[PDB]
RNA sequence: AAGCUCGUAUCAGUUUUAUGAGGUAAAGCGAAUGAUUAGAGGUUCCGGGGUCGAAAUGACCUUGACCUAUUCUCAAACUUUAAAUAUGUAAGAAGUCCUUGUUACUUAAUUGAACGUGGACAUUUGAAUGAAGAGCUUUUAGUGGGCCAUUUUUGGUAAGC
RNA sequence: GAGAACAGAAAUCUCCAGUAGAACAAAAGGGUAAAAGCCCCCUUGAUUUUGAUUUUCAGUGUGAAUACAAACCAUGAAAGU
RNA sequence: GGUUGCGGCCAUAUCUACCAGAAAGCACCGUUUCCCGUCCGAUCAACUGUAGUUAAGCUGGUAAGAGCCUGACCGAGUAGUGUAGUGGGUGACCAUACGCGAAACUCAGGUGCUGCAAUCU
């Protein structure tokens, strides 16, 4: 009925099951990277790194990392045309992602050299 | 066995004015040099009929000793009530504790010993265990030893030699 | 005694112990933490019941990581046999326990640079630093911050020669009011100490012939084997210099070797030891 | 389900290509079965609906034409691959503006056709009688 | 409308593999909450009926009063569990792999960061399918009262509302 | 479950042994347990300069809010904040 | 085997009730002269070196038992849903076509437990 800036959030912006508090001082941990790709995820826990809504779900790439906490940002794009804007999330929010093919890179260029060979 | 137990944990004194000054102040008193230590008064969370329509404050004294002073509780327990003690029958446990009603009269008055009238004839049980789960750091619960009070710290209000049983 | 029921939700760690996985690490071990990096940290000496742990560790990985070592549970072979625990092997484990103990970094980025260990040992301020690592902050553990105490001490005496900890004043060993400072005093504990000075009461007792090694003691008035066993001891990295290890001991691989019969109960401590090892147990009998 | 028929790419009322059973394919063919009708070849039916109306951006002479392959040449080759394909094959049915089939021709299918699969009609997959509702067309 | 710039670059209201995001359909109350059926068992407590009964009557007693293992049926603004549809990304590949070089950055630095040189292999051995290139710049009309259906729904007895 | 004298359903006092049912000004929802609640200790960051960001599927200024830079302080033993 | 700082999932993570515990390690425990701390109170806090204890704590085992599992089989190819019809029925609704496709219920094997660094008999 009113459009405030965490509206409809009542379960988007959720938590848990049980998991219901305290940060995994692991997804803590963990180093950036000034181009590693990032999924945002909001966490009621902190409170910068809740993303104003609809960057919700949506991933995309570090382009800042003000490491101090500050997390990065990357971006996206949206609607009618996509004018990509920048978001600059925090570092208990966002998590890695399925760039996860660079395995099958390797798996490739590598077995393509013992391919070389192999052939 | 049996290598450790039985000990009195503390002397939990205290007084139920209802007032304010100069009468609370007094309850101290009393309370302070019956003690030694020094008078911890009591709150005052809110409100009602007789009196005490105070916010939390003023209106009673909580002061409570232990360790050495450990004879200072008994110091009328056999004494103020003949070594005799909410008694009779059932399962041995007669009512663990002790009935009670307000104390004082002190602006003369003579020191004590019993007087200072009836008091807070309690500070007691509830069996046993360990030592420091009241602790700091790696706090935890305590033991599964001794009897809820009752079969165990009775057999320990009985060697104090008096009636209860 | 009560109930149970759906009594389905909790739970909490294994600082369900006591741990402070509270903002304790994830304060300590953040920031130090980002705005770089990739690392950072940064040690902690808390002290058991009978030995004081110094362990100079510092965060992160699968789970955080061990600099060194230090730990005065054995400040007694390398000079100093009674006292543990004695809140100038806060000073010893100090220094001695990591601080120059540490390391091979270490040393090395002493022993010749930033060293100053502590260049004094009187004995005011600050005792700070020009230059430089390995930097480690402080991470008391859970014990209450009392102005003077064990801990804040272990720091005091570490730092009063080599790493950058940033301890300050305040709640150092003694000295307040009103104001700082206090001078006299810290050089006092810590030249263990200040129980000789409480070793002057006179009636039933104390130690043994370590009240024999003892009684004097340092006394006198507290300048011949209180502040000596201390003063010379109490010099360890700097004077006595050795390894923070520091014989490493490895006697301890030695002692085992020793257990003495059978398995066991759970006999799986039988077999461990055993040598190092003899069957499965931490193997094939364990985690 | 539009840009699945534009990109299984065929824009015509009665007409029709050929796309090879990968699930990539598959998928899309369900995601339109309901509006189309996925035969399944027979050779004849691929010999006539290649040479017949079958061929070329424009037309057809062997070698001749059939030789911008260059992987291969024979419209009877266009057909030796297609008809069984695989290999470099199906850039080859890059090439064919692929039908313009005639409107049933002699039968029907009969009464109902633009819903269906079994249950009679059209709009589904027959196999087999999937050539003949294709056989009567070129 | 006018046109640029150059020719498989790469493009897609599309599926496919890998990886995320959802709490609505459903489902669920001998699970949270909040509703509601029904009797059971208390070796249970505060009272209205009776009893040896009758004024701190011990003791049992009949209706309520909270447990305790059960029963019955529900939820837009409740719930563990949780779909389908739709919705983010990623893809073969300018990409890895190797060598070192730059200083404001912070690490104690042979610490990394960001950038750059020299060097090996790309037409590439799951993605599929489609291209009347593709990108790009200006400009200036009308338009802003809309209406139908199928499914999904809000109000309302209903409506050609 | 313990000890009651104006208390005795309790208004309020002190002991002990377990569902987050409380508390966070104010609506509702999120969140929050060595805390984000409560008791103490010390301060005035409710600070200067900018800029960038986010919030109409957003290209419009506004309010609000996020991460930085440069200063200048608080507070802790610290890392921090 | 413990002990220190740990990661984790942090009920796929505890309860609850009994036991049992060599070796070491921690614990309990002794003690107030100092630093320091009590809304009172050396309990807590911290502060100093061994008189006495495994009794707790801890650790592990028992219940099969309360918790969540983790898997699979009926449950279930249902319930619901993507598309389709000039399908059925007054209507409500419903069936059939291809496609996705659960949850509760129960049957089982788990039990909280892996594993990091440094130590240590």
């Amino acid at each position: 009925k009113s459009h405030g800036y965490r509206s409809r959030t009542r379960y988007m912006f959720q938590r848990d099951f049980r998991k219901h508090g305290a940060v995994h001082l692991s997804t803590y941990l963990k180093v950036y990277k000034v181009g590693d790709i990032v999924d945002i995820k909001a966490n009621g826990s902190i409170q910068k790194g809740m993303p104003h809504k609809f960057y919700q779900g949506k991933t995309g790439v570090v382009y800042n990392v003000t490491k101090s906490s500050v997390g990065v940002i990357i971006n996206k794009m949206v609607g009618n045309r996509y004018l990509e804007k920048r978001l600059n999330l925090r570092v208990e929010h966002i998590k890695h992602s399925k760039c996860r093919q660079e395995f099958l890179e390797r798996v490739k260029a590598n077995a393509a050299k013992r391919a070389e060979a192999k052939a | 066995n049996p290598m450790r137990d039985l000990k009195i944990e503390k002397l939990v004194l205290n007084i139920s004015v209802g007032e304010s000054g100069d009468r609370l102040t007094r309850a101290s008193k009393v309370l302070e040099q019956l003690s030694g230590q020094t008078p911890v008064q009591s709150k005052a969370r809110y409100t009602v009929r007789t009196f005490g329509i105070r916010r939390n404050e003023k209106i009673a004294v909580h002061v409570t000793v232990r360790g050495p002073k450990a004879e200072e509780i008994l110091e009328r327990g056999l004494k103020v009530k003949e070594y005799q003690l909410r008694d009779r029958n059932f399962s041995a446990t007669g009512n663990f504790g002790f009935g009670i009603d307000e104390h004082i009269d002190l602006g003369i008055k003579y020191d004590p010993s019993i007087g200072i009238f009836g008091m807070d004839f309690y500070v007691v049980m509830n069996r046993p265990g360990a030592r420091v789960t009241r602790r700091k750091r790696c706090k935890g619960t305590v033991g599964n030893s001794h009897k809820t009070t009752k079969e165990d710290t009775v057999s320990w209000f009985k060697q104090k030699y008096d009636a209860d049983v | 005694s009560s109930a149970y029921s759906s009594r389905f939700q909790t739970p909490f760690r294994r600082r369900r112990e006591g741990k402070t996985d509270y903002y304790q690490r994830k304060r300590l071990v953040t920031q130090h933490k980002a705005k770089y990096n990739t690392p950072k940290y940064r040690l902690v000496v808390r002290f058991t019941n009978k030995d004081i742990i110094c362990q100079i560790i510092s965060s992160t990985i699968t789970g955080d990581v061990v600099l060194a070592a230090a730990y005065s549970h054995e400040l007694p072979r390398y000079g100093i046999t009674h006292g543990l625990t004695n809140w100038a092997a806060a000073y010893a484990t100090g220094l001695l326990i990591a601080r120059r103990t540490l390391q091979r970094l270490g040393l090395d980025e002493t022993y010749k640079g930033v060293e100053e260990v502590e260049g004094e040992y009187e004995l005011t301020e600050a005792v700070e630093d020009g230059p430089r690592p390995f930097k480690v902050f402080l991470d008391i553990g859970l014990q209450r911050t009392t102005t003077g105490a064990r801990v804040f001490g272990a720091l005091k005496g570490a730092s009063d020669g080599g790493l950058y900890v940033p301890h300050s004043e305040n709640r150092f060993p003694g000295w307040d009011f009103e104001t700082e400072e206090i001078d006299p005093e810290l050089l006092r504990s810590y030249i263990f100490g200040g129980h000789v000075s409480q070793y002057m009461e006179e009636l039933a007792d104390d130690d043994e012939e370590r009240f024999s090694e003892l009684f004097k003691g340092y006394l006198a008035d507290d300048i011949d084997a209180d502040s000596l066993e201390d003063i010379y001891t109490s010099a360890h990295e700097a004077i006595r210099a050795d390894p923070a290890f520091k014989p490493t001991e490895k006697k301890f691989t030695k002692e085992q070797y020793a257990a003495e019969s059978k398995k066991y109960r759970q006999t799986k401590l039988s077999k461990e030891e055993r040598a190092a090892r003899v069957a499965a147990k931490i193997a094939a009998l364990a985690g | 389900p539009r840009k699945v028929l534009q990109l299984l790419r065929l824009t015509r009322i009665n007409s029709g290509t050929f796309v090879k059973v990968t699930k990539a394919t598959l998928e899309l063919l369900k995601l339109i079965e309901p509006y189309v009708a996925y035969g399944y070849p027979s050779y004849s039916t691929i010999r006539q609906l290649v040479y017949k109306r079958g061929f070329g951006k424009i037309n057809k002479q062997r070698v001749p034409l059939s030789d911008n392959a260059y992987g291969i040449l024979s419209i009877d080759d266009l057909i030796h691959e297609i008809i069984t394909v695989g290999p470099h094959f199906k850039q080859a049915n890059n090439f064919l503006w692929p039908f313009k089939l005639s409107n049933p021709s002699g039968g029907w299918g009969v009464p109902r056709k633009f819903k269906h699969f079994i249950q009679g009609g059209s709009f589904g997959n027959r196999e087999e009688f999937i050539n003949k509702l294709v056989k009567s067309m070129n």
